[PDB]
C-alpha cells in the first residue's frame, strides 16, 4: 500500500543517517531528544576514558561502533534502535 | 590631437567642443598658491581685476 | 578524521530571524572561500556579490545535540513567521522547472490523432524510447504525447477509474502528457500523484508545502535537492540571453505620445490663456502622462511574445516585474521632486534608447532620494525589533492545556452572493493553526467540527460547505495560565507543522517574525512610523475622534474648525466635542458625507484617519482594543504583500495590556 | 607518461537486468569524456533485432480499434514494441501470431521461424473477447539503435502494414553521473558512476564490453597515424 | 585624482553622518556643473561626500562657478561666461545637445531648457541666453568614464563609479577596446605618468632612468619608480614607452605608470564574456573564469608589504639586533645575515623570523622542572627575551627591501629609539575563488569557479570564452549598458567595413567618415552622452568582416552558437557573446580569511581581541543570542558566553579537556559580572547576591 | 531591575531601584544570559535538564 | 545495419594545422568523438617548457638589470611564450649570453644536444651600450599546467627564479558534423576535426597521442570485467 508505506527515502548520509521524524517519535519533543542523546554521549565518552583498574559502571556502546565513529553517532544509534530509556524531570 | 604623443582612438562624437576640459588638480594648487602668494597668483589676479591681491 | 560528523555554526549579518544561525556538515575545500548551499540564500538574505560569514565550532556534547537537532538546516525549510517554504528552488532554478514543464504547441513529434490512412504519431511505450527518440532530434522535451507509465502514480482521477482496488507499483498506464512533466514527476517522491501542470513558482511552492504537511522531512529535503538540481541542469539549456534584439520596442509608442503630447500642448495653451491654475495644470499633465504609460506598457505587453527572454523571466515567477521590464523598454514615465512631488514633464526615453542629460539629472534625483531613504529605515526597524524583542520574553509556553472556554470570535465568509459564502481573503492568517474553543454549530444543529481541533484548510472547507461563517478559536489573549501560556491556546508552530513544544520562546519568535519584513516597509501616515505608533499606544498625528455615546447627531459649521454634537439616543447629557482641522474628511457612511440626521453607533468613527486606541479601551473595551490593534497591523503590513501570523501580533498586543491603574487603594 | 593510479572499474547490482558500474580513481577532467563517449556508444552502437512493422487482420483502412479484442491499435503496438527478440538473420523475417477464441494472448503463443527466437514469452499482447480471433503479422529486421516509423515505401501496393519505432538496442536507459573524490592530498580527481538498464537478452556487463571494444576500434583506428608517439601509459 | 577632487560636509564645523537628515542628502538643481549626482558613497555617508564636475571652477569667495556660451537671437557665440548658482537663476540654460546652423541659428524653434527652479522646459529659440559647453558638463571624471552610461540607472552608474576607483595594478596593463576619451586627460593629469618637459630627442633609455636631450642644448634626467609601494600596498612601478633616437615633444608622454599603457588609463582587462547560466555556478551575481586566466597572468597582481621593526632602550636594559635567539632550532637562523637580518631574495613563510631582536629580561623565578631540563640538557638560562620580527599569519612572499637606521650614523630618529629596520616583501597573487571582480557598469561578483580550458563553451571556430555572466541578473538591475558594450567589444575586436555600395545606408547616414571602416583590434570612443546609437550599434554588428577562415562567428543579433565543453553537443540556442573590459577590485579572500582557536585577550573584561590584524574573534552580539534563545539553544548559548569569552578557569580546564579526550567541564562565572558588580559598587551601590538561604555570596573565589 | 538597566535608562533604573531596594529573582532570558545561567527556555527547563538516561533491561542482559 | 567500418583521412591547411575526417559514423555520434578528442588535445598531450631560470646579477623577480629597458619581470612574461622541444627527460641547462647593444631574441640562446627552439625571432629583451645579458634556463618535460616550485621544496639557491611551466604543445581544436553519409538510410554522421599546434609537434603526433591515450582507458574499461 502506497500509503501504508509512504515513508520510503533513499539512503541517508552523514549527519543524518538516523531519520530525524524516527527519533522524534522515540522521544517526547525534540529538546527531551536533545538531552537523551547528550547524556548518552556522555556516557559513553566516560566508558571509553575509563581507568579501568578501577570500579567499571558506565555501559559501552550498546550497538558495534565504525572506525572512529563519534560518540554522539552512536547514542543516536543507540536511542533509534530502541536500546535505551528514559525519564524526565 | 592635443596631446602630442597620443595613440588613435577614433571617436562616434557628433558635437564640436568649444571648451577643452581645464587642469584636474588646479583646485588645490590655484588655493595654495593663493595662500603662499606665488608670482603666478599675482599676474592671474591683476589680469582678472584687481585693486590689491593679497 | 576530526571533522567527520561535527557540525558548525555559519551565520550572516545581520541576524533578523532564527535561520541566520544555521547548522551545516563541513567539508574541507581547496580555496579561501566558504562554499554555501545555493538552497540556504533566502533564509540568510545572502548574495555573492562580496558578503561574508562567520563560522563558530560547538565543544560540549550538548552544544552539539543542539546543532544536529535543533539548528540543523535540513530541519528549517519552513519560515516560523507564516509557514512558507524558504528553501525551496528560486531564480536560475525556476527557470529550468519552467522549461521543462512548459507545453509548447507544434512542437517536433508531437502527438497526431490517427487518420484515414495512418495510425497515430506521437505515442511511445516508456519514457525510456522517448529519452531515445529526444536523443536523436526526433522529439522535444515540451510537445503533448502519450506514453505509458509504470512507476509514476494516476492523478487521483485517472485512478478511481482506471483501478478499483488503487494503483500499485508497476501497473501501465497511458498519459497525454509531455516529457518534461515526466521528469519533473520522476524528481517528486513514488507515492505523489502525476501533477501535469506547467510549474510557476506558485506551483513549486504549493507542491513544496503539499508535500512539507504530508511527508516526513527527510523526503522534503531531498525532493527540494533532487529539483533544484534539475532546475541548474535545465536553466543553462532554457535558452536565456539578454541582448540588444530581444529588447524589443512597441511599434505604437510614436502614436500614444504624439497624442498625448498633443492634450498636453492643448492644457498648456489653455493655462497660458489665464483660464488655469498652477495645480490644476499640474494634476491634468499628471493624469495625461499616466494614462499615457498605462498605454505604452498595455502595448509592450501585447507585443512581446511568450518565447522572449525577458518575458519569460518575469512570467515564470523567477525575478523582476513588468515595471522594470516597461522601463527597460517604453516610457520610464513620471519621476519626482527632490521633496516627493511628481514633475509635470515626464521622461518619454527609455533605458534601451538612453536618456538624455535633463532626464537623466532628474532620474538622479529620485534614486538618491530612496537610496538615502533605505538606510534610515533599515535603522528603525531594528530598533523596533531590539524593543519588541525586550518587552515580550516572559511569553515561553510552560503548559499543554489552560482549560479555558474562553476565545477569539474569528469569521470565515461574510454574505456570500446569494449563499455562496465567498471566502475570507485573510483566512490564512486568521483562521489556520488554532484550536477550536467551542464545537461549531450550524442551522439545524450537528456537530460539524469538536471542541480542541486544528484549525486548517480541510477544516475551513468543511465549515464552510455546512454554512458556518463564524467559530471561535483559542488565542493567548484570552488564556488562563499562570506564567506564561500553553501550547493548545497558541495553537500550531508555523516551522515545525505540529503543536507546539513546551518550553519554546513564543515570543522572540514573535517579535523577530514582526521586525524582519521592516527593510521592505516602505512609507507611503503609513508604513514603519504608523507601526512604531501603533506599538507604542501613542495618540495619532491625524487623529479621528470617534463617538462616546450613541444616538442624534448635530453638526455645527464654522470657520478652520468643526463641531460635533452627539444627542444620546435614550436621553442624558450630550456629548459636544471641540475644533477640528479642516484639511480632513468626515466618515463616508455606505453610498456619504455625515452631514446631519445619522444615528452613530456607541464607538462609530466620525472622521477619516486614526483613533487612538486608549478611547477605544476606555469606551467599548478591552477585546475591542485588542481588535483595533490587530487590525490596523495587519493592514499596514498587507498593504506590502508581507504575510505575518495573527498570533504574533496577538502575543505582542497580549503584552501590552497586563496592567491596571489603582485609583481607591 | 605515466599516471599517478590506475584506475579500476566495479560492478554493483541493483536488479535482473540493472547495474551500477564505477569507474575511480580519474584524472581530472576525463570522467566527464569517459561517461559520455560510454553512454552514447551504449545508447546507439550495440547490433540487436526488433519488430519493424505489424499487419492486424480485420484492420485495413481505419486504425481505430480492433474487432474481437479489448484493447485498440494503439495498446497492440505498444505491447508489440516491448517484445524482445533475439535473430540470426540480417534481412527482414516475418513472423505469425494466430490465437482462436476468448483468452490472453502472450507472447509465447508466437511461433518463431528458423534463427528467430523471443526471450519473453509472458508479455500481454491482447486479451480477446467470447468468440473472438486475432491474426497480427509481424516484420523483424536487425540494427543498431532507435530509428523512427519509417513511412511505407509503396504507393498502395501493401496497405494494412503499421510502421512502428524500432528499438534496436538491447541497452534501454543509460544515465552517468560524475563525482570529486582524493587519493592523496588530492581532492579533484574524478570518479565516475554509470547506472545503465537493459533488456533481457543482454546482460549490462556484456553491454559495456562490447561499446568498450567499439571505442578502442575506433582510437585505434585515429592512433594508427602514430603508433609511437609519447601518450599516458595506464600500466598493467 | 578623484581624492584630491573630493568635496566634503563633514568636519569641523561642517555636519555629522548622525545630525543630518534626508534635506542635505539631496541632489539639488543647483548641482548642475559644478556636483556630481552620481559618484558618492552608498554606505552611511550617502550625500554628504561628493566630487567635483569637469569644468567647474572655484570663486575667490569659495563658490563653484561653471561655463556657458552667451547665445543672442538665438546666434550660439564662441563666448564662454562663468556662473554660479545665483547668476545661472536669472538667465534660462539651454542644452548643448541642440541642434545650430553653421552660424549658431537654432534649426529648430522649440528649445530644451532649464529655468529658475530647475524646471525643464520648452522654449522659443528667442528666449534662450546661454547654452551649455560640453554633453557631459555634469559629470565628474570617474563618472566620464562608464560607456553609454545614459543606459545605466543611476544607482549602477554610482556603484560602477565606486568599483572603478578600486581596481589594483595588474602586471601587464591593457587599454580598454571601447572608451569614452577621458583616458588620455585622466591618466597625465593624475600624474603617475612621465611626461616629457622639452621637445628633443632621447638618448639613453633604461629600466629606471630616462635621458633627454633638447634643441636648446641641455640635458633632462627622469628616474622610474620601480616596485615601490603605494600606501595601499599595491605596487607602482613606472615603465619606458620610448626608444633611443627617437624625437619627442614637450608634452609627450615618455614612461606608462602602474595602471597605464600608451599613456591612457588601463584599470582592467579585455575578456571574452557569454551571457548565459551555467550549471548553477554563476548562481546569484557569482562568476565564472577561464584558467588560461590563471596561466596567462592575466589578473595577476604584485602586493608589497612593510614591517618594521625598533630596537629602543629600556629601563632593564637595551635592546639589541642579533641573531642569538636564545631557545629556537638552528635551521631557523639560515636566512638570517650576520648582523640577525634576512637576506634579499630569501622566500618567507608565515611564522618565519624576518630581524632577529632581543631584549633584557631581569630576574625571574623559574619553575623547578623548568630548572632540571636545563641542567639535563645544559642550556642555560640566559636572562633576554625574543621579541623577532615574524611575518604575520597568513602571509608570505620574497623579500625584495631592506632599509636599516642607526643612531649611531646621526640618523634622526625618535627619542629613545636606538635602531630601526624596515623589511618588504613582495607577492604576486592569481585570481582565486572568492576574489571579487567588477565591470563599468555596476555590476560585481566574486569567482565561484575556474573551471578549466576545455570545459568552457567554445565558439565554432574553436575559441573558449573567457568569463560567464548570468542572464538573470541584467534586466531587473536596469544597467543594460554593459550589453550595447559587450556588443561594440565584439566589433572592436573584429574590423567592421560599411558597404559603401549604392550609397551610404540609411542608418550609417550620421556617422562620420573615418567610422566607415576599422581594422582588427581597433579601439573606439564612445563619449558619455553623445556617442554611438542603437541603430549604428546593430548595423555596425551587421557590418563586421569575417575570421582568418573566412566565416563569421557572431551573427547581426549579437548571438553565437557556442559548444558545451563537457559534453560536446553544441547548446540549443544561440548565446550572446563579445568583449567586456573587466576590473580586478581590490577584495581578496587572501585579505579576508581569518580563524582562531585562543589567542591574546583584553585586560579589563578578560574577553578576546577583535580583528583579523590582532588575531580577534568573532563578536557573538545581541541578534544572535536572539536568534539562539528562539531556537531553544540553551546550552550552546551558555557554552558561548562562559567557557569561549569570560570564563578564566574555564577556558583552560576546556583546553586540557579535549586535549586530553574528556568531557567538556560545566561552565563558571563569567569575569565581565564581576566587573560589573565592582563598578557598581564604587557608585555607593549595594549590589549583593543572596544564596537561598538569604545569607551573602562572597565573589572573592581564589 | 537588571533586565530594565540593561535595556534602557540605566541611570533612572538603577537610582529607583536602589531606592526601592529591589531585589532581583533571577528568571528571565536576560538576566539569566547576563549572569550565566542557562536560559529558562527550550533545552534548560527542569522537565529536560534532569533526564535520567540508561540501558534498558533487554539490551544491559544482551550485552 | 552497415558492414563498413569508419576510417579517418587527413588533409593540410598549413604547416602546423590539420583537418582529419573521420566516416561513417552513427548518428548522434560524431559530436561526442570529437568532443574526446578536443578534450584529450587540449589536457593530455606531453611537452616542454623551462621551469626555472637564473640570472646573472638579480637575486629576485622583483628587480632591474643595468642596461637592460625591460625589468626581470618583463624578461619572465616574454621568455613564457618560448617553444621548445627537448627528447630528455631529465632537466636539461641552456645559457643565453649577450653583451652591448642590440635586441636579444630567442635566437640567441644555444641549446645543448637534444633541445631546439622552434622561434628563433621572439622578442626578449634589448640592451644599450651599458648592458649585458648572461641567463641560464632549465628545461624539463611533462604535460598540463604547472604552477612555479618554491625553492624551500627543492632546497635551492636564493639566486634562482622559478617560473610557471605550461607543456601542452596544442594551440586550436575544434570539430564539426555533416550528417551526410549515405549507404541505404541518410543519417549518417561524418566527423571534421581541425587540429592546430605551436609547431613543436605536428598535429598527427598529438592526434595519435590522444588516441592512444583515449586506447588505454576505453581498454582499460573493457578488460576489467
Ligand atoms: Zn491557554
Amino acid at each position: 500500500i502506497d500509503s501504508s508505506a509512504a515513508s520510503a527515502y533513499d539512503t541517508p548520509l552523514g549527519i543524518t543517517n538516523p531519520p530525524i521524524d524516527e527519533l522524534l517519535s522515540r522521544a517526547s519533543s525534540k529538546y527531551a531528544l536533545v538531552i537523551y542523546a547528550a547524556k548518552r554521549a556522555r556516557q559513553i565518552n566516560d566508558y571509553y576514558n575509563q581507568l579501568g583498574d578501577g570500579i567499571l559502571e558506565y555501559v559501552g556502546p550498546l550497538v558495534e561502533p565504525g572506525l572512529q565513529e563519534k560518540p554522539l553517532s552512536i547514542a543516536l544509534r543507540e536511542i533509534h534502535g530502541d536500546l535505551l530509556e528514559h525519564t524526565e524531570g | 590631437n592635443s596631446v602630442p604623443g597620443a595613440p588613435n582612438r577614433v571617436s562616434f562624437a557628433k558635437l564640436r567642443e568649444p571648451l577643452e576640459v581645464p587642469g584636474l588638480l588646479d583646485v588645490q594648487t590655484d588655493s595654495f598658491e593663493w595662500l603662499v602668494g606665488s608670482d603666478r597668483w599675482r599676474q592671474a589676479a591683476i589680469d582678472r581685476g584687481e585693486e590689491n591681491p593679497v | 578524521e576530526v571533522i567527520a560528523e561535527h557540525p558548525v555554526l555559519l551565520n550572516r549579518a545581520p541576524t533578523l530571524h532564527r535561520l541566520g544561525i544555521q547548522a551545516f556538515e563541513p567539508q574541507l575545500v581547496e580555496g579561501k572561500a566558504i562554499q554555501l548551499h545555493p538552497l540556504v540564500c533566502e533564509a540568510f538574505n545572502a548574495d555573492f556579490d562580496g558578503d561574508q560569514m562567520a563560522v563558530h565550532l560547538p565543544l560540549s556534547a550538548e552544544a552539539q545535540a543542539e546543532a544536529r537537532i535543533l539548528m540543523l538546516s535540513s530541519n528549517n525549510i519552513l519560515s516560523p513567521a507564516s509557514g512558507k517554504p524558504l528553501a525551496m528552488p528560486r531564480l536560475d532554478m525556476v527557470t529550468g522547472l519552467y522549461y521543462l514543464t512548459t507545453l509548447v504547441e507544434g512542437a517536433t513529434g508531437e502527438y497526431q490523432a490517427a487518420t484515414k490512412d495512418a495510425p497515430e504519431q506521437g505515442v511511445y511505450s516508456s519514457p525510456a524510447e522517448a529519452i531515445m527518440a529526444m536523443d536523436r532530434g526526433a522529439l522535444s522535451v515540451r510537445a503533448k504525447i502519450k506514453v505509458r507509465l509504470t512507476e509514476l502514480r494516476p492523478p487521483t482521477d485517472l485512478e478511481a477509474q482506471l483501478f478499483e482496488n488503487g494503483w500499485k507499483p508497476g501497473d501501465a498506464w497511458t498519459a497525454e502528457t509531455t516529457l518534461g512533466r515526466v521528469m519533473f514527476n520522476e524528481l517528486l517522491p513514488k507515492s505523489y500523484p502525476f501533477v501535469n501542470e506547467q510549474m510557476h513558482k506558485k506551483v513549486q511552492a504549493r507542491i513544496i508545502n503539499d508535500l512539507a504537511e504530508r511527508f516526513p522531512m527527510i523526503v522534503v529535503a531531498q525532493t527540494v535537492d533532487k529539483l533544484k538540481d534539475a532546475g541548474f541542469y535545465w536553466a543553462t539549456r532554457s535558452g536565456v540571453t539578454v541582448s540588444m534584439a530581444d529588447v524589443l520596442v512597441p511599434p505604437q509608442k510614436q502614436e500614444i505620445l504624439e497624442r498625448h503630447e498633443a492634450e498636453a500642448d492643448a492644457i498648456e495653451r489653455k493655462y497660458q490663456r489665464g483660464a488655469l491654475n498652477h495645480t490644476e495644470r499640474n494634476e491634468s499633465l499628471v493624469k495625461i502622462w499616466q494614462d499615457a504609460t498605462e498605454e505604452v506598457g498595455k502595448a509592450l505587453e501585447e507585443f512581446y511574445p511568450a518565447d522572449n527572454p525577458i518575458i519569460t523571466i518575469v512570467k515564470s515567477g523567477a525575478t523582476g516585474n513588468l515595471t522594470q521590464t516597461r522601463t527597460l523598454a517604453g516610457m520610464k514615465g513620471l519621476v519626482t521632486n527632490p521633496k516627493g512631488e511628481f514633475i509635470p514633464r515626464p521622461i518619454k526615453s527609455s533605458f534601451r534608447e538612453g536618456l538624455t542629460v535633463l532626464e537623466y539629472f532628474i532620474n538622479t534625483h529620485g534614486a538618491r532620494k530612496g537610496l538615502a531613504d533605505t538606510a534610515l529605515r533599515t535603522a528603525d526597524s531594528g530598533y523596533l525589533t531590539r524593543r519588541l524583542v525586550d518587552v515580550s520574553q516572559d511569553v515561553i509556553v510552560r503548559e499543554h492545556d489552560c482549560e479555558t472556554e474562553r476565545g477569539i470570535n474569528v469569521t470565515l465568509a461574510e454574505r456570500g452572493p446569494d449563499g455562496t459564502l465567498i471566502r475570507d481573503a485573510h483566512v490564512e492568517t486568521s483562521a489556520f493553526a488554532r484550536t477550536l474553543a467551542t464545537d461549531a454549530v450550524d442551522a439545524n444543529g450537528n456537530v460539524i467540527i469538536e471542541r480542541g481541533h486544528d484549525l486548517g484548510d480541510p477544516a475551513i472547507d468543511a465549515l464552510l460547505a455546512a454554512g458556518i461563517t463564524t467559530v471561535k478559536v483559542r488565542s493567548v489573549l484570552t488564556c488562563t495560565s499562570a506564567t506564561g501560556v500553553c501550547a493548545m491556546c497558541y495553537g500550531r508552530s508555523m516551522a515545525t507543522g505540529k503543536l507546539v513544544d513546551i518550553g519554546e520562546a513564543v515570543g522572540i519568535v514573535a517579535a523577530q517574525s514582526i521586525g524582519e519584513p521592516g527593510t521592505q516597509l516602505t512609507m507611503r501616515v503609513g508604513g514603519l512610523p504608523r507601526v512604531q505608533e501603533l506599538f507604542e499606544a501613542r495618540v495619532p498625528r491625524n487623529k479621528a475622534p470617534i463617538a462616546d455615546v450613541a444616538g442624534r447627531v448635530r453638526l455645527e459649521e464654522s470657520d478652520k474648525f468643526f463641531k460635533i454634537t452627539i444627542v444620546p439616543d435614550d436621553g442624558g447629557e450630550e456629548v459636544v466635542y471641540d475644533k477640528l482641522s479642516k484639511r480632513q474628511r468626515l466618515r463616508v457612511i455606505t453610498h456619504g458625507v455625515l452631514s446631519d440626521g445619522d444615528h452613530v453607533e456607541v464607538g462609530d468613527q466620525l472622521m477619516e484617519g486614526a483613533a487612538d486606541p486608549h478611547e477605544v479601551l476606555r469606551v467599548q473595551g478591552p477585546r475591542e482594543v485588542q481588535i483595533h490593534l490587530v487590525k490596523e497591523v495587519q493592514e499596514v503590513y498587507r498593504a506590502q504583500g508581507v504575510s505575518i501570523h495573527d498570533k504574533h501580533i496577538e502575543v505582542i498586543v497580549r503584552q501590552m495590556l497586563r496592567r491596571v491603574t489603582i485609583i481607591d487603594s | 607518461m605515466l599516471i599517478s593510479q590506475r584506475p579500476t572499474l566495479s560492478e554493483e547490482t541493483v536488479a535482473e537486468n540493472r547495474s551500477r558500474f564505477v569507474i575511480e580513481p580519474l584524472e581530472p577532467g576525463f570522467g566527464y569524456t569517459l561517461g559520455n563517449s560510454l553512454r552514447r556508444t551504449l545508447l546507439s552502437s550495440i547490433p540487436g533485432a526488433a519488430v519493424t512493422s505489424i499487419r492486424i487482420d480485420g484492420v485495413l483502412h481505419e486504425f481505430t480499434t480492433v474487432p474481437g479484442v479489448k484493447e485498440d491499435v494503439t495498446d497492440i503496438i505498444l505491447n508489440l514494441k516491448g517484445l524482445v527478440v533475439s535473430s540470426d538473420d540480417d534481412e527482414p523475417v516475418t513472423m505469425y501470431l494466430r490465437k482462436q477464441g476468448p483468452g490472453v494472448v502472450t507472447a509465447g503463443d508466437i511461433v518463431p521461424p528458423a534463427g528467430v527466437t523471443v526471450h519473453n514469452p509472458d508479455m500481454h499482447i491482447a486479451t480477446l473477447n467470447d468468440k473472438g480471433k486475432l491474426e497480427v503479422e509481424l516484420v523483424v529486421e536487425r540494427g543498431r539503435g532507435y530509428v523512427p516509423a519509417v513511412q511505407n515505401k509503396a504507393s498502395g501496393a501493401e496497405i494494412g502494414r503499421i510502421p512502428v519505432d524500432s528499438i534496436y538496442s538491447p541497452v534501454l536507459k543509460v544515465t552517468y553521473k560524475v563525482e570529486a573524490t582524493r587519493v592523496e592530498q588530492r581532492t579533484d580527481f574524478d570518479k565516475l558512476i554509470i547506472d545503465v538498464e537493459t533488456k533481457n537478452s543482454i546482460s549490462p556487463r556484456d553491454a559495456l564490453a562490447s561499446a568498450g571494444g567499439t571505442l578502442v576500434e575506433l582510437f585505434g583506428l585515429a592512433r594508427e597515424l602514430n603508433a609511437d608517439s609519447e601518450h599516458i601509459e595506464i600500466g598493467p | 585624482l578623484t581624492h584630491k577632487r573630493r568635496l566634503s560636509a563633514l568636519g569641523p564645523g561642517g555636519l555629522s553622518r548622525e545630525r543630518a537628515g534626508l534635506e542635505v542628502r539631496d541632489v539639488h538643481p543647483s548641482h548642475y556643473g559644478r556636483m556630481c549626482p552620481i559618484e558618492t558613497p552608498e554606505g552611511p555617508n550617502i550625500g554628504l561626500i561628493g566630487s567635483l564636475s569637469v569644468y567647474a571652477r572655484v570663486n575667490p569667495f569659495g563658490f563653484i562657478e561653471t561655463p556657458y556660451r552667451k547665445v543672442e537671437n538665438g546666434v550660439v557665440t564662441d563666448q564662454i561666461d562663468y556662473l554660479t548658482a545665483d547668476e545661472e537663476d536669472r538667465h534660462v540654460v539651454a542644452q548643448a545637445n541642440s541642434p545650430t546652423d553653421e552660424n549658431g541659428r537654432f534649426t529648430e524653434d522649440r528649445v530644451m531648457v532649464r529655468k529658475k527652479g530647475g524646471e525643464v522646459e520648452f522654449v522659443s529659440a528667442d528666449q534662450v541666453d546661454y547654452m551649455d559647453v560640453s554633453p557631459r558638463q555634469m559629470v565628474s571624471v570617474a563618472t566620464a568614464m562608464i560607456p553609454f552610461l545614459e543606459h545605466d540607472d543611476a544607482n549602477r552608474a554610482l556603484m560602477g563609479a565606486n568599483m572603478q576607483r578600486q581596481a589594483v595594478p595588474l602586471v601587464r596593463s591593457e587599454a580598454p577596446l571601447v572608451g569614452t576619451g577621458m583616458e588620455l586627460r585622466a591618466a597625465i593629469d593624475a600624474g603617475d605618468v612621465v611626461v616629457a618637459d622639452k621637445t628633443g630627442v632621447i638618448e639613453e633609455v633604461s629600466a629606471d632612468y630616462i635621458t633627454v636631450m633638447a634643441d636648446d642644448g641641455t640635458r633632462q634626467s627622469y628616474r622610474l619608480r620601480k616596485f615601490a609601494r603605494s600606501n595601499h600596498g599595491t605596487c607602482a612601478n613606472q615603465r619606458p614607452i620610448v626608444d633611443a633616437g627617437q624625437r619627442v615633444e614637450a608634452g609627450q608622454v615618455i614612461a606608462d605608470g602602474p595602471c597605464t599603457q600608451n599613456g591612457e588609463m588601463a584599470l582592467g582587462k579585455n575578456l571574452l564574456v557569454a551571457i548565459m547560466p551555467w550549471e548553477g555556478h554563476n548562481y546569484e551575481d557569482a562568476i565564472i573564469l577561464s584558467n588560461r586566466l590563471v596561466e596567462e597572468d592575466v589578473l595577476t597582481s604584485i602586493h608589497i608589504e612593510e614591517h618594521e621593526i625598533d630596537a629602543r632602550d629600556t629601563k632593564l636594559g637595551a635592546e639589541e639586533i642579533t641573531r642569538d635567539i636564545p631557545n629556537v632550532s638552528d635551521e631557523v637562523l639560515a636566512d638570517l645575515d650576520e648582523r640577525g637580518i634576512v637576506r634579499i631574495g630569501a622566500e618567507v613563510r608565515d611564522g618565519d623570523i624576518l630581524v632577529g631582536k632581543v631584549t633584557p629580561k631581569g630576574e625571574t623565578e623559574l619553575t623547578p622542572e623548568e630548572r632540571l631540563l636545563r641542567a639535563i640538557f645544559g642550556e642555560k638560562a640566559r636572562e633576554v627575551r625574543d621579541t623577532s620580527l615574524k611575518v604575520p599569519h597568513g602571509e608570505s612572499g620574497k623579500v625584495i627591501g631592506i632599509r636599516v637606521f642607526s643612531r649611531e650614523d646621526d640618523d634622526e630618529l625618535p627619542a629613545g629609539v636606538n635602531e630601526l629596520v624596515r623589511v618588504y616583501v613582495a607577492q604576486k597573487r592569481k585570481i582565486s575563488d572568492g576574489d571579487k571582480l567588477a565591470g563599468r557598469h555596476g555590476n560585481k561578483g566574486v569567482i565561484g569557479k575556474i573551471l578549466p580550458v576545455e570545459d568552457m563553451p567554445f565558439l565554432p571556430d574553436g575559441t573558449p570564452v573567457d568569463i560567464i555572466l548570468n542572464t538573470h541578473g541584467v534586466p531587473r538591475r536596469m544597467n543594460i549598458g554593459q550589453i550595447l558594450e559587450t556588443h561594440l567589444g565584439w566589433v572592436a575586436k573584429a574590423g567592421w567595413n560599411i558597404d559603401v555600395a549604392a550609397g551610404v545606408p540609411d542608418w550609417a547616414s550620421k556617422l562620420p567618415e573615418e567610422l566607415y571602416s576599422a581594422p582588427a583590434d581597433s579601439t573606439v570612443a564612445t563619449p558619455v552622452f553623445d556617442g554611438a546609437q542603437e541603430g549604428e550599434l546593430a548595423g555596425l554588428l551587421g557590418s563586421t568582416l569575417p575570421n582568418r577562415d573566412g566565416e563569421v562567428m557572431v551573427d547581426a543579433d549579437g548571438k553565437s552558437t557556442l559548444f558545451d565543453g563537457r559534453s560536446g553537443e553544441p547548446f540549443p540556442y544561440p548565446v550572446t557573446v563579445g568583449y567586456m573590459y573587466i576590473l580586478k577590485l581590490h577584495h581578496l579572500v587572501d585579505d579576508k580569511i581569518h580563524a582562531r582557536s585562543t589567542g591574546p585577550y583584553s585586560m579589563i573584561t578578560q574577553q578576546p581581541l577583535g580583528g583579523k590584524a590582532q588575531f580577534g574573534g568573532q563578536r557573538f552580539g545581541e541578534m544572535e543570542c536572539w536568534a539562539m534563545q528562539a531556537y531553544g539553544a540553551a546550552y550552546t548559548l551558555q557554552e558561548l558566553l562562559t567557557i569561549k569569552s569570560d570564563d578564566t578557569v574555564g577556558r583552560v580546564k576546556v583546553y586540557e579537556a579535549i586535549v586530553k579526550g574528556e568531557n567538556i567541564p560545566e561552565p563558571g562565572i563569567p569575569e565581565s559580572f564581576k566587573v560589573l558588580l565592582k563598578e557598581l559598587q564604587s557608585l555607593c551601590l549595594n549590589v549583593e547576591v543572596l544564596s537561598s538561604d538569604g545569607a551573602a555570596i562572597e565573589m572573592r573565589d581564589g | 531591575w537588571l533586565s530594565a538597566a540593561s535595556f534602557q535608562e540605566t541611570t533612572r533604573v538603577l537610582t529607583d531601584a536602589a531606592i526601592n531596594c529591589r531585589s532581583d529573582k533571577l528568571n528571565g532570558l536576560k538576566e539569566n544570559v547576563i549572569i550565566g545561567k542557562l536560559i529558562p527556555a527550550g533545552t534548560g527547563i527542569s522537565r529536560y535538564r534532569n533526564i535520567q538516561v540508561q540501558p534498558t533491561e533487554e539490551a544491559r542482559a544482551a550485552a
